[PDB]
């Protein structure tokens, strides 16, 4: 009872610590996510710039 | 130094004897009726009277 709480409540802070220190490992895959989810989009804003820009070269020559 | 080694290793054979429920444990004794006052006041003196 008494002693139920008490060491009830101790696994309670020590896996609430270490479930939070992996919820934030699931924030550093949401991160490294947004990281490749930023270098596609910015690899594509790249190719597409360099891609129609050399288009604009080509039709600039033609 | 002999003393409290031999205090420790006492302990040490002691909590051998115990009985130990999964980050719980149960202890049985037996102790006279003339030191149940001392007996309650040890008692007393563990984490919240666990």
């Amino acid at each position: 009872s008494k002693l139920e709480a008490i060491l009830s409540q101790e696994v309670e802070a020590e896996i609430q610590a270490l479930l939070q220190e992996a919820e934030a490992k699931a924030e550093a895959v949401k991160r490294e996510a947004e990281e490749k989810a930023k270098a596609l989009l910015q690899a594509r804003e790249r190719a597409l710039e360099a891609q129609y820009r050399a288009a604009l070269r080509r039709a600039e020559s033609a | 130094l002999w003393t409290r080694a031999q205090d420790e290793v006492a302990r040490l054979k002691a909590l051998e004897e115990l009985a130990s429920g999964r980050f719980g444990f149960a202890l049985l004794g037996y102790v006279p009726v003339k030191a149940k006052p001392k007996v309650e006041e040890a008692l007393a003196r563990h984490k919240e009277s666990v």
